[PDB]
């Protein structure tokens, strides 16, 4: 009796006569990439393929599970929406997820501060797991670190149906000098709570490339955990505002 | 030239060079998004007619991004051996197409043939193979580089190891390596791409892989794939060099996006021939793919098969040891399914084999795309038949930081056999050294990380 | 036996052995039209697990259709080895699936192994293969049958020559004919689907396809599709004998919606021995395909790979020169893309392999699928590298008559020399003698009709 | 220039150096298999290529369209349907093709003499240009043959949607001896005009199998011509009626 989910599944050994079986389960312990499952023939051994093929079916659902928006209301957050409408639609044209909605420039504008030094900005992208795992983990220190020892900070909201490129958008509309983003990453085979910061300094639609971006990518516990991460974004922040330089123009 | 045909009694017109070439595509999820692709299936076949009654002259003398404009225009349209486009200007495209595939051209005759295209003409001679072209046609235009494994050999087949982690943990990098040499995987490069953009970082990488190299004498090449100015700084500052690698695009804008100027790329080429540990001549390493140009609004209105060729053409010009396109990386948005992501791995390896560099393929897909991990295995085999260079290798194809799954090491093996390819001639001897392979094929020992130890 | 797993903390329960064979397979429209088919990802991959977890026994002892209400049924438990059978009773499917893939299994330990198998145990490892292991695993168990060739050595690869027209006139039969064997197609057979049911017009054909075969001294078969019935009585009348065939189906309900008695294919044996013109052993003929018990009403709530994988034990009982599976032969409600006709057609040609039979494959679709020429190629490559014993021939794959599209002539002759392919030996030294082919590649005046002449 | 779909198109003949030119033309006229088009390599030459796909960009639209309602209400047919309502259901549901509508059953036993001895039903099935280029020509001569020197003959009426085996369905409502089904099988490439015909003696829903009917296929201009077709369909139900044998039982 195996459950394909389960913790002895994800650490199963399948090499079958091993050279040193103790070296073999200190590989497994150094890493979740799937070593160590040996083979038949050259190819995957069955309980590796079923693994693989169990985890293939969690990882398709990840995509298109949404955030409930009465967790967005509840968070204290502005949710605001860009041009598109469908999950469907989200997956297959970037150019309307790139830019907001015609109702999203007019609550922007009237509810949210204008010219800040740091403004957060908060998506589901690919991943909805990416920020309902890591949020009251990340937002509350972040937002925290920015305003103590600070400046103007910003008011944080929520872009439904992001891609990276909506920053430039958001940049111009609140005038913003340095606009951060937070955003879920496209899910992977094992894990979905995947989360990448994207940075620009003062981003103007017309000018700024992706290479003006500073990014950190890969911010979950089983990357660079979401409590250190946030420190490591607020330096980023006061770096970026005092050579005022966005991502490939910063020093060193 | 004729911009018209009449296909059934029906006249379809189209505007330029660049619509024929956009429209005569196989359909795909991104020539649709740039609002380029064909209406219907019959205007499909018209764009492929009038693109096949279209001369060499007419395309070469039509970019699709101007040559005052654009540095990756005039640094393709410069390289242009003029002895060779003037023997074949008045070729149509497709007598160009019937010249590739003919078994009475050699690969002498292709060599100063392809000497007189433009990477554009090379997507024309693309856009009017089918599935057995691309893959026969590809096949009978082997390209062979050397680091210190030789790679392109026909009866030969190669794989990067790619060793990622989400920490850039150096343990669990390493035992995905001992776990890849087990399988044969290794003998195109030992390649990570790291988390951290930083010099003491891709140093402490670098020692990690090399470790390993140093240790077992391993004929190979190590990576770190990071931007190649951090790359150049790691190496000036005495980390170990050994392949050099930038991801391109097809137009100036793209390279803009990226973050490259041209003159790092000549740059890298100089640190390599000053720094790095190759006994070849080759060290450059590139990395392309469908869609990256529409994604940065760099196509100019171009279809993403014609903007990636004109990747090939870019990187040409620096002779590099090995490219690979990564053919379904980014996601449904550029090819959607299963049938579109074989057909561009097809296209952009012809394309690469044509425009004569040592092209490979990372066959791959994400969780986002209509694919799955069977897709990988159709399209690395049929690539294989196609005399690919190499593909990937990782455990079971899962990246556990790129998220995205590509081959796994058990793949390299399985092609290997299935088809009796060997690794590059250098690595194979290694191989046979450390008990893992013997006749192309890996021993009982094989498959075993713990062998290393 | 379990019929339950528990998989992400949720109970995945099957009612039997049935239903856990229907869910395991890849999506398919024939599945989910059967009404079969698994609810989602998550209990495919359940049924997947529950599969691979059952012995051989489990599977064995519950046939799709009971032993006591099918003759079909009787007949693949009737043909069982049981010494064989008792050696791997207590083998999960999971251990049959790594024991086939195995590089320490040979062709001679298969050979006795798979005597101790039922059509349904063959199906169920093929549920459990990735596309990859279909290929890999068909490729290392070759079978190798002998009619005026000899068809399915390692490093050969053969075709049939399918020369159909509207009318059955001669002369259009015959122009085919001259152009398959112009491309070195035929050594399979030269096999003919007639319009007339006719003993008449079957000795017209018959006498058309031997008088090229007579003419020339061409080591091979003639063949005409029609109902073996009448086969049988134009051979016993004084037609040339070549290869008798006869479509099959996986019940006796489906042999009887084909006008099938089991003692027709008795009958044909003996047919055969006393009249036709074989050098060889075998002469028989079969083909075969998913969705034909479905169609029938005849697949008492199985699968349609389950019910394919019973024509292959029905197939094996005769020992016949050549199988295949037409894989989309009849549309898109049991086959519906690219991606469910290529998963088909490698879990065929595995099955029967596995089952011990001479199998190829018509890779084909129709024209109201989702579909075209790319996929034909696509998976004449695939199933090629996994040693398909032979495919179709038809001038570009336009059948006229059919209404379908198969393979080129031209696909055969680049199958061969992609892969490095032979004809069958006897067939090769007939190309070699007509000056068609020199060491595997067709020469200058090859693909020409007119040499004929 | 060229049109791929011309007659200079289709005969043309690309085999580079001949052995003798002149058999190449009298092998491409006797047959409208693609012959004689030559090679690149072992690969098909551009011009065959493209005339291939130009085939199939047409055969595709020959599957889905329809012939109108008021065609088959200016034939003076009945029109009656089976259970699909459209065509993208009845290319992936054969079973409801197969099968009357609610309304069917009762249409036809409003509008339908009642136990024919040869009852003649027509469907557009998988090809409407099948039906609708051959209707006139085979029809007439058929419904003449059977009654005029003859019998008892059922009323005409056309089904929508139909596959087969509705035949069953059909004979058994209308009480009929011989049911004669003249239907649109799957289109070509260069080709869609092709009719068979299906044939049954006193069909019976759980009981006929496919064996029991005789099959007539190929009824075009390239085939067999459809107004001597409707001859043999006549003499046909003329046997079948005779010695009361289905399909394979029938002798000879
Ligand atoms: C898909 C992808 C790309 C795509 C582009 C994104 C797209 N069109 O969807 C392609 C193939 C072009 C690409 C290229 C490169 N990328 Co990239 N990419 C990824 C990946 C796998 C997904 C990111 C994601 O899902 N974003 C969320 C979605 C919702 O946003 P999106 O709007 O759809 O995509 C935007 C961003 O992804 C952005 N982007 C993509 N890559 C990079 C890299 C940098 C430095 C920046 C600032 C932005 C950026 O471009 C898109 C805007 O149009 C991540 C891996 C990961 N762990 O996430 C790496 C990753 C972000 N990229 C990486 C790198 C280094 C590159 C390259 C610079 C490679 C090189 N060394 O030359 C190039 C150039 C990128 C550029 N400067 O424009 C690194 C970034 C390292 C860092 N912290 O600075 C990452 C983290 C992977 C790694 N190696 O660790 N990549
Ligand atoms: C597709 C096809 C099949 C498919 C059936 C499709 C399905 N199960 O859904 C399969 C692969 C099962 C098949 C099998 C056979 N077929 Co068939 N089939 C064809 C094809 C190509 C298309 C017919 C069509 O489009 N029907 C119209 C559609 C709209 O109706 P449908 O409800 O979707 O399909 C029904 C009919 O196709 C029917 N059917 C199919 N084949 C045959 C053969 C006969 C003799 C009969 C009575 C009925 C029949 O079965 C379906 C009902 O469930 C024709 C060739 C052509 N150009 O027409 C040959 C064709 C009709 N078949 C032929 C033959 C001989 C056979 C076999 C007897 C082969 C053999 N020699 O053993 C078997 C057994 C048929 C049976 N008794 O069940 C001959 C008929 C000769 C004749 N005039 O008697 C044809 C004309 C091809 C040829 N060789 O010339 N076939
Ligand atoms: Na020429």
């Amino acid at each position: 009796a195996l459950d394909l989910g389960s913790a002895e599944a994800k650490a199963w050994i399948g090499v079958e006569n091993p050279h040193r079986a103790d070296v073999l389960t200190e590989l497994r312990r150094s890493t979740v990439a799937r070593v160590c499952t040996g083979r038949a023939g050259p190819r995957p051994r069955t309980q590796a393929l079923l693994r693989f093929l169990a985890d293939h079916s969690r990882s398709k659902d990840t995509v298109l599970k949404e955030v409930p928006e009465e967790w967005v209301k509840a968070q204290g957050l502005l949710e605001v929406r860009s041009e598109i409408s469908d999950k469907n639609l989200y997956l297959t044209r970037p150019d309307m997820g790139r830019r907001l909605c015609a109702e999203a420039v007019e609550a922007l504008k009237a509810q949210c501060v204008a010219n800040p030094d740091v403004q957060v900005v908060i998506s589901d992208g690919l991943s909805t797991d990416a920020i309902t795992v890591n949020y009251e983990e990340i937002l509350p220190p972040l937002m925290a670190g920015l305003k103590q020892a600070g400046l103007k900070v910003g008011t944080p909201f929520f872009v439904r149906y992001g891609r990276v490129k909506i920053e430039d958008q958001i940049g111009e509309i609140l005038g913003a000098k340095v606009v951060i983003l937070l955003v879920g990453e496209r899910p992977g085979l094992g894990q979905s709570e995947s989360l990448s910061c994207y940075a620009v300094y003062s981003p103007r639609m017309a000018t700024t490339v992706e290479a003006d971006r500073t990014c950190i990518s890969n911010i979950h516990q089983g990357g660079t955990p979401p409590v250190e991460a946030a420190a490591v974004i607020v330096d980023l922040a006061k770096r970026m505002l005092e050579q005022k330089a966005s991502g490939i123009n910063m020093t060193r | 030239m004729k911009l018209k045909t009449t296909l059934f009694g029906n006249v379809y017109q189209f505007k330029d060079v660049k619509e024929v070439l956009a429209k005569a595509n196989e359909l795909r999820s991104g020539d649709v998004l740039a609002g380029v692709a064909a209406a219907s299936s019959q205007e499909r076949v018209a764009a492929k007619q009038v693109l096949s009654e279209m001369t060499v002259a007419d395309i070469r003398n039509n970019p699709v991004i101007a040559y005052e404009d654009d540095c990756v225009t005039r640094l393709i349209q410069d390289d242009v051996n003029e002895t060779a486009y003037n023997q074949i200007k008045n070729w149509s495209i497709s007598e160009l197409r019937e010249y590739v595939l003919s078994d009475e051209t050699s690969v002498d005759d292709i060599a100063f043939t392809r000497k007189g295209l433009t990477s554009e003409v090379v997507a024309a001679v693309a856009k009017i193979c089918s599935n057995a072209d691309l893959i026969y046609g590809a096949k009978k235009m082997p390209v062979i580089k050397k680091a210190n494994t030789t790679i392109g050999i026909p009866g030969t087949f190669s794989a990067r190891l790619q060793p990622n982690d989400t920490r850039d943990d150096v343990q669990s990098i390493a035992a995905q390596i001992y776990e890849g040499l087990s399988f044969g995987v290794g003998d195109a490069v030992i390649g990570v791409n790291p988390v951290t953009d930083d010099v003491e970082n891709l140093s402490r990488v670098l020692d990690t892989i090399y470790g390993v190299i140093d240790k077992f004498n391993i004929p190979t090449q190590g990576c770190v794939l990071a931007h190649v100015t951090t790359q150049i700084e790691a190496i000036r500052r005495g980390a170990p060099g050994g392949l050099i690698f930038q991801s391109i695009c097809g137009s100036e804008k793209g390279l803009k996006e990226f973050g490259v100027e041209l003159a790092m790329l000549d740059e890298a080429r100089a640190v390599g021939a000053e720094f790095n540990r190759i006994a070849g001549e080759n060290c450059l390493y590139f990395e392309t793919g469908q869609g990256s140009a529409l994604s940065a609004g760099a196509n100019f209105g171009a279809d993403q098969v014609t903007m990636e060729a004109r990747n090939y053409g870019l990187a040409r010009h620096y002779d590099p040891f090995i490219v690979n396109t990564v053919v379904g990386f980014i996601g449904p948005e550029y090819l959607y399914n299963d049938r579109q992501i074989i057909r561009a791995g097809l296209e952009d390896h012809f394309m690469g084999k044509l425009s004569g560099i040592s092209m490979g393929c990372d066959c791959c897909y994400t969780n986002h795309a209509d694919a799955d991990q069977n897709l990988n295995e159709n399209l690395m085999i049929l690539l294989a038949t196609a005399g690919c260079n190499y593909i990937m290798g990782m455990p079971l194809g899962d990246d556990i930081m790129l998220n995205y799954q590509t081959t796994a090491f058990h793949d390299t093996a399985t092609v290997r056999q299935l088809l009796n390819l060997r690794p590059s001639p250098e690595f194979e001897r290694w191989l046979e050294s450390m008990g893992i392979m013997a006749n192309g094929r890996l021993t009982k020992r094989a498959g075993d990380p713990s062998l290393f130890f």
